[PDB]
């Protein structure tokens, strides 16, 4: 079950500015929960009743 | 058979039947919903049914950090190397963190003020939103974790997010131990029981079983006798905070919106410090807000928390009062007269016998809370025994207990001795006036109150590299 | 279990080296006394109508509540010597120690 605060991690993954280290840490955290790409992550957010229309 | 809405008695439903002349439930075919606790060994005809503890029994701040690996990671801020716990992304309390929001299918909190659309909080335990006062304590500890991690990052620039998290966690864990054993338990048990059940700590003993005993889950509910029928909020002059300074409890269960939209944790914490607890008295055991109106806003009927306690003891197969008395090495009253002596109350003995027929059958919570309180304590001998025994096992049987050699350095131990719940309140809220002495005793403003500026900060110097 | 550690595990696993589940989450409570069920092994007292406990009718929990626990709220006695914080710490502490799961409906 996707958590509202995890939406803020999507934001960091889409920040072209935020460094490779931070983004790979977050990718790793999402991969641990069975979510392999940003598309998979947005999709889980949508399906758990979050508004993803920003993406 | 859906236990929330059905009154049929089929597994796993054990609904409470309604007595013939009920003051509230006028319909005798109605019931109070109850789900039997999950068995350790489902569907077994060999084993004696036992229940499960979903948390670590240790005093380890698991209600902050979680007790399962996925949840523990979820409560963490994973977007930096700062070792912080996740904070709410949409709401603040005067620039300070709130708990993150949880995503339940069937969220009770949304039911309390439909228009406000404020969900339950995510914490280490699932009950953080049960009452705003509880939420406030959770929010406090989250803040404290973040402050410690921040401070440790200054002290030790080169530590990664894992190290920062772990170290802050270890300190919060120690703080819960100190407040619990130094400040709380002496006021529960009284001096005599404190000496008997919790002698001066020697060392970690690896042969002490640290598990929660089944009975403890029921006996620790003595606390329901302390519950006041209102939530009290106080402004910065410790004056009643407008409007709704005294909110009925039946309007606060799962009311997470109250925290977010009615002015944060500050007025809640002030209410806690500057209001008396309810005294448990032999014909004033528990208030109607929990006995008649429990969770009335989120559920089809108001539950009865005393009754639930008794149902639950039966569900868990707990021995009756006399068996616990004997366990504790206390006299076991056989007659109405002898129960009169033990309770120092013949009227109450008469009433308990009228319900139960023998003192052998009195349910543990009912018998425990009936006993006269020990001098300067808030439990009688039976409960002092169970509670004391359990806390002994929690301390002696914990390898990471704060005073166990090799857990902290001596200087760290000296630094830790200086912590107090008042100090924590100061460090993490807009509150500038807090309770002196013992927070759990001090209850009257202004008489019992001090400026924050008078309290020693926790000195983290001995956590350096 | 590891040999060298520095921090508690989340689950409480490995606190006790010789019996590593002791205090860990999702484990059976310990029994200080043998369990007392209507049938010896499973059914709670109160389950089967007209089945006595040790010679006596089992009283309805709600009957006990009405007759013993009920009082008028306007007669409530403030504890002179304890704050509401004393109550709250207790519930908070309880939530460090034990949660007993129940099935989802
Ligand atoms: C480390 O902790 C160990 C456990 O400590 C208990 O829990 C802590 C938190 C404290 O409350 C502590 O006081 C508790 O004892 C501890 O080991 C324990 O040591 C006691 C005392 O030596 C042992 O008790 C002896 O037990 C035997 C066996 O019978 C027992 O088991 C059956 C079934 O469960 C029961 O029916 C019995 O009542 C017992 O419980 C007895 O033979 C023996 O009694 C006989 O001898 C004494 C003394 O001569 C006479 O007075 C008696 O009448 C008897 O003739 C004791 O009762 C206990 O079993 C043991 N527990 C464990 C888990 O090993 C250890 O000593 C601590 N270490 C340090 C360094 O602190
Ligand atoms: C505002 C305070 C409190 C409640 C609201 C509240 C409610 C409950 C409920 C609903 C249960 C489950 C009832 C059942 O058997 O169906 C419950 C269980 C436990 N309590 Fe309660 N409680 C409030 C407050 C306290 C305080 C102050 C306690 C101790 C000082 C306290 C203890 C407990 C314990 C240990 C349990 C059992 C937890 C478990 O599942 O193991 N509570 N409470
Ligand atoms: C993880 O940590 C960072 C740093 O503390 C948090 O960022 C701050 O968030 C607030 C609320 O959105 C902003 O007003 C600040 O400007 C942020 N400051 C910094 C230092 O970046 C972040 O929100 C945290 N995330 C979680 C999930 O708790
Ligand atoms: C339900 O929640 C709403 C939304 O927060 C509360 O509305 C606020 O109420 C106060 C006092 O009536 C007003 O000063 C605010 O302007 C209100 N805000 C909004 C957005 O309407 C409402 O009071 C709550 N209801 C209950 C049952 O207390
Ligand atoms: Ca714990
Ligand atoms: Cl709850
Ligand atoms: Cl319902």
């Amino acid at each position: 079950n996707f958590l509202e605060h995890e939406l803020s991690y999507i934001d960091v993954l889409l920040d072209k500015n935020a460094d490779q280290a931070t983004k790979d840490n977050l990718r790793s955290y999402f991969a641990d929960k069975g979510l392999h790409s940003i598309k998979d992550i947005i999709n889980k957010a949508k399906q758990d009743g979050f508004d993803v229309s920003k993406y | 058979v859906n236990c929330e809405t059905s009154c049929v008695q089929q597994p796993p439903c054990f609904p409470l039947k309604i007595p013939p002349n009920d003051p509230r439930i006028k319909n005798q075919a109605d019931c109070i919903p109850f789900f039997r606790s999950c068995p350790a060994c489902p569907g077994s005809n060999i084993t004696i049914r036992n229940q499960i503890n979903a948390l670590t029994s240790f005093v380890d701040a698991s209600m902050v950090y979680g007790s399962e690996e996925p949840l523990a990671r979820n409560l963490r801020n994973m977007s930096n190397q700062l070792g912080l716990l996740a904070v709410n992304q949409r709401f603040q309390d005067n620039g300070r963190a709130l708990l993150p929001f949880d995503n339940l299918h069937d969220d009770p909190c949304l039911l309390t003020n439909r228009s406000a659309r404020i969900p339950c909080f995510l914490a280490g335990d699932t009950r953080s939103s049960e009452m705003p006062e509880l939420t406030s304590m959770h929010t406090l500890l989250l803040r404290e974790h973040n402050r410690l991690a921040t401070e440790l990052k200054s002290l030790n620039p080169r530590w990664d997010g894992e190290r920062l998290y772990q170290e802050a966690r270890k300190i919060v864990g120690a703080m819960v131990q100190i407040i619990t054993y130094r400040d709380y338990l002496p006021l529960v048990l009284g001096p005599t029981a404190m000496r008997k059940y919790l002698p001066t700590y020697r060392s970690y003993n690896d042969s002490v079983d640290p598990r929660i005993a089944n009975v403890f889950t029921n006996a620790f509910r003595y606390g329901h006798t302390l519950i006041q029928p209102f939530m009290f909020r106080l402004d910065n002059r410790y004056q009643p905070m407008e409007p709704n300074p005294r909110v009925p409890l039946s309007r606060v269960f799962f009311a997470s919106w109250r925290v977010v939209l009615e002015g944060g944790i500050d007025p809640i914490l002030r209410g806690l410090m500057a209001t008396p607890a309810k005294l448990n008295r032999q014909n004033q055991i528990a208030v109607d807000e929990i006995r008649e109106r429990l969770f009335e806003q989120v559920m089809r009927i108001g539950l009865d928390l005393p009754a639930l306690n008794m149902q639950r003891s039966r569900d868990h197969g707990l021995p009756g009062y006399n068996a616990w008395r004997r366990f504790c090495g206390l006299p076991q009253p056989e007659t109405v007269g002898q129960l009169g002596t033990v309770l120092r109350n013949l009227k109450l003995a008469r009433k308990l016998m009228e319900q139960y027929g023998t003192p052998n059958n009195i349910d543990i919570w009912m018998g425990g809370v009936s006993e006269p309180l020990k001098r300067k304590g808030r439990v009688g001998p039976l409960l002092a025994c169970i509670i004391g025994t359990q806390f002994r096992k929690l301390r002696d049987g914990d390898r990471f207990w704060w005073e166990n050699e090799g857990v902290f350095s001596m200087q760290q131990r000296q630094a830790l001795a200086q912590i107090s719940l008042p100090r924590i309140i100061c460090d993490n809220t807009g509150i500038t006036t807090v309770s002196k002495n013992n927070i759990f005793m001090s209850n009257s403003y202004p008489r019992d109150f001090v400026n924050c500026s008078t309290l020693p900060a926790l000195n983290l110097a001995s956590w350096r590299e | 279990c590891p040999e060298q550690d520095k921090y508690r595990t989340i689950t409480g696993m490995c606190n006790n080296r010789r019996s590593p589940t002791l205090g860990a989450s999702n484990r059976a409570f310990v029994r200080w006394l043998p369990a007392e069920y209507e049938d010896g092994f499973s059914l709670p007292y109160g389950w089967t109508p007209g089945v006595k406990r040790n010679g006596f009718p089992v009283a309805l929990a709600r009957a006990v509540s009405n007759e013993i626990v009920r009082f008028p709220t306007d007669q409530l006695t403030p504890d002179q010597e304890r704050s509401l914080m004393f109550m709250q710490w207790g519930q908070l502490l309880d939530h460090d120690l034990d949660f007993t799961p129940e099935p989802a409906a």
